[PDB]
């Protein structure tokens, strides 16, 4: 009887990351913040400056 | 100066509200009677999808070279009317009503005023 060695090999499982986001807010520039009133107010004033 | 145009739009008979949209889709200015920002965010997304689809469709779907839509007017149920005019990179939505609708609105306003007067009278009675 030949000597027996046990090795366990498992196929790599692709990683699964759970992330939750809300798109309810309307499209805005990345620098500006939709939730903050100050960021939106300053941006609107800049557009009307034509 | 810019503020006066919003006052002028309200002055025109049959006009409920005015909404202005930037190329990005941000609503510059909206009427106070209509919901501000929440309605503007919801109205700007719908008009951009409609205006962009219609502008794209006229040039390719109708097979007409150099043809661009200037004004789109959607007449729905009751008094709703939503004329859309695009100037430079800004496109706005105007909501106007018919004569009957305007009369109904006036009647509603009168009723509200009467209710307010009644409330004031009740308060005076309570004070007495």
């Amino acid at each position: 009887i030949a000597e027996l060695s046990e090795h366990s090999v498992n196929t790599e499982r692709v990683k699964t990351g759970d992330r939750g986001m809300s798109h309810k807010e309307g499209g805005w520039p990345g620098n500006v913040d939709p939730n903050e009133a100050q960021e939106t107010g300053r941006f609107k004033k800049r557009i009307e400056k034509s | 100066n810019a503020d006066d145009q919003l006052k002028q739009l309200s002055a025109l008979e049959g006009a409920n509200g005015y909404v202005i949209f930037n190329e990005s889709g941000i609503p510059l200015k909206r009427h106070e009677k209509s919901i501000s920002h929440e309605k503007a965010v919801h109205i700007a997304a719908l008009v951009s999808d409609l205006w962009n689809v219609s502008k794209k469709v006229i040039q390719r779907d109708l097979k007409t070279p150099e043809n661009d839509i200037e004004v789109i007017r959607l007449r729905t149920k009751h008094s709703y009317e939503y004329i859309i005019t695009q100037s430079g990179d800004f496109t706005m939505l105007a909501i106007q009503l018919c004569g009957k609708a305007i009369e109904e609105a006036k009647k509603a306003a009168a009723a509200a005023a009467a209710a307010a007067v009644v409330q004031e009278e009740n308060k005076e009675k309570e004070k007495k």
